[PDB]
């Protein structure tokens, strides 16, 4: 889902 | 008569052109975030 | 030549304006309609 699409993108900002 | 309202109208028109942009853009992106405060919340 | 430079300037600087407004606006309309949708799930 959309805002579990931006906990991927949560996730990848904290591997960043 | 082609000269002058042509070239007004470039003026006029490029200015009519910019105003909705930026006032678009300035809108829509304080939407992005009402809709993701209220899609996690 | 003096037209010849504010019509050449009507070419170049006003769609160049366009495409990327009219892109915005795509994006624009997309994230309402998504919004939408998603919020209503």
């Amino acid at each position: 889902t959309y805002t579990e699409q931006a906990s991927k993108r949560h996730h990848c900002m904290r591997l960043t | 008569e082609k000269f002058k309202f042509v070239l007004d109208y470039k003026i006029k028109e490029l200015k009519k052109q910019i105003e909705p942009r930026e006032n678009e853009i300035k809108v829509m992106k304080e939407q992005i975030q009402e809709m993701e405060a209220e899609l996690e919340r």
